[PDB]
């Protein structure tokens, strides 16, 4: 573990935790014991912006973009119940947390594309 | 003295100022090139090469 001071200014704070190459096991679900997610976290790596095919509809694809803002992208502290379903499936239901971050990215032309990257 | 259309004859045998002259010329032609570019970059639309 590292203290606040051990992260400040490094950019590490905008990074969701990681598991080692080992941890590739499996977690059990009692299906008779409620479960929740104590901490969901999402860290962006790429932001692609589908381009408008001009008038000539020719099918459009997503294109990479430069992150004009900085390392403020990550969503963290997400939380909610991970209820087990009748059919034996699992559904997560978020309650609260830093569930959104305003991101701004530039493109080929120079156009800034602001979005509200979220999972509310 | 010299007619207007002859003012540049003042260099016919002054290798120094003749070089000074062609240097200024080259400067203008290089200058134009640089700035004519910027004009195109400020108005050219890359949105569609087709
Ligand atoms: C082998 C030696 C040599 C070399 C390499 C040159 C080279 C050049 N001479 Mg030149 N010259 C020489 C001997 C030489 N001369 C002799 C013995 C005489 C008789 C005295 C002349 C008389 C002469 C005249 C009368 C003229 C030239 C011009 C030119 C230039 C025409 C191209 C240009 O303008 O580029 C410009 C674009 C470039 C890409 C920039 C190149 C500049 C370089 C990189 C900087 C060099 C810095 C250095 C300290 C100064 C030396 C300059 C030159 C003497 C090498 C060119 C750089 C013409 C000129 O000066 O036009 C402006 C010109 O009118 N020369
Ligand atoms: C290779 C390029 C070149 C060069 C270096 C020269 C150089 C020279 N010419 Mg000349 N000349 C050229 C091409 C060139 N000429 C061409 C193509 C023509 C036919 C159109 C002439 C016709 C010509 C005549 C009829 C005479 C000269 C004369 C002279 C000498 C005196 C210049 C003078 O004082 O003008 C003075 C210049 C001004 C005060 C007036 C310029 C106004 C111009 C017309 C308006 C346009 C300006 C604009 C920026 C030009 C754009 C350049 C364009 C090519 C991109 C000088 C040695 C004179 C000489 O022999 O004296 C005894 C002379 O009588 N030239
Ligand atoms: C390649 C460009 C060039 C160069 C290197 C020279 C170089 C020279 N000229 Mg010259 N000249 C040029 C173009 C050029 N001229 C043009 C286009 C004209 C008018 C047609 C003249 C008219 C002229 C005269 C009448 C005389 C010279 C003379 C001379 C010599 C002495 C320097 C002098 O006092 O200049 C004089 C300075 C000027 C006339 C230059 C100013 C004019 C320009 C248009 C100003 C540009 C301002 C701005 C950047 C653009 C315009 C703004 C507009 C868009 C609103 C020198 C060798 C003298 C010489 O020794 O003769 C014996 C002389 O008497 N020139
Ligand atoms: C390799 C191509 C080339 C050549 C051969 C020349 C040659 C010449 N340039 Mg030039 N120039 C070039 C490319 C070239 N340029 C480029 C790419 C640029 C950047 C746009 C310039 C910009 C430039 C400037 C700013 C000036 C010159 C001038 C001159 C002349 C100086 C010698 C002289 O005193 O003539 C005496 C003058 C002539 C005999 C006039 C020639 C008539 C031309 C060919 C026709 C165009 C003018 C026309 C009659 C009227 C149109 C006017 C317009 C403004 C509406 C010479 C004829 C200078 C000038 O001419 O001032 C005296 C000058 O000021 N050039
Ligand atoms: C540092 C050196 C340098 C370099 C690398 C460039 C590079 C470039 N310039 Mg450039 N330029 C320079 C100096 C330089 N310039 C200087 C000093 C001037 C002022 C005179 C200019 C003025 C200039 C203009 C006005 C323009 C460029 C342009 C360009 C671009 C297009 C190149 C082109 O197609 O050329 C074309 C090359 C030729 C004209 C062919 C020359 C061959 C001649 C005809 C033969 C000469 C006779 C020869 C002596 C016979 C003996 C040969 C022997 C082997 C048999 C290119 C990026 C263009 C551009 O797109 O704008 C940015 C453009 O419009 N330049
Ligand atoms: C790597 C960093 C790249 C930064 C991008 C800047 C380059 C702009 C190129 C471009 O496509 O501009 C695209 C712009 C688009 O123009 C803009 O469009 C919109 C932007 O929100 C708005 O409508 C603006 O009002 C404006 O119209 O074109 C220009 O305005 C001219 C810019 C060209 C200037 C070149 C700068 C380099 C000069 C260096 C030479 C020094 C000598
Ligand atoms: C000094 C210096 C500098 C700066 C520089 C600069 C900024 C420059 C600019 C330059 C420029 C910016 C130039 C320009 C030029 C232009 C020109 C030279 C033009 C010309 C034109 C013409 C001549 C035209 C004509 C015509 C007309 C008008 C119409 C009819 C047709 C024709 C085409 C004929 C620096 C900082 C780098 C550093 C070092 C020092
Ligand atoms: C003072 C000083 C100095 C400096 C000096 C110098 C170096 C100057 C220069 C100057 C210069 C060098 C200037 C220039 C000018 C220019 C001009 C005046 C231009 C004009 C142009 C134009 C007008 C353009 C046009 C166009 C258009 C419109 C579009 C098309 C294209 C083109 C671009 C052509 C020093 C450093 C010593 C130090 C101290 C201070
Ligand atoms: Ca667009």
């Amino acid at each position: 573990t590292l203290t606040y001071d051990d992260i400040v200014g490094t950019g590490l704070a905008n990074k969701c935790p990681t598991l080692d190459d080992t941890a590739r096991g499996a977690y059990p679900i009692d299906s008779s014991q409620t479960y929740r997610i104590a901490r969901l976290c999402l860290q962006p790596t790429t932001f692609l912006v589908k381009e408008e095919p001009k008038n000539k509809r020719q099918e459009a694809e997503f294109v990479p973009t430069k992150l004009v803002t900085r390392e403020t992208t990550s969503l963290d502290q997400i939380q909610g119940e991970l209820k087990v379903n009748s059919d034996g499936s699992l559904t997560f239901v978020e309650e609260d947390g830093i569930d959104f971050q305003p991101v701004t990215v530039q493109m080929a032309g120079g156009e800034r594309i602001p979005l509200l990257f979220t999972v509310k | 003295g010299l007619p207007w259309y002859r003012v540049h004859t003042v260099l016919i045998n002054d290798p120094g100022r003749l070089i000074a002259a062609h240097l200024m010329h080259t400067a203008l032609v290089a200058g134009w090139a640089g700035s004519m570019a910027l004009y195109e970059l400020a108005t050219f639309d890359p949105s569609d090469p087709v």
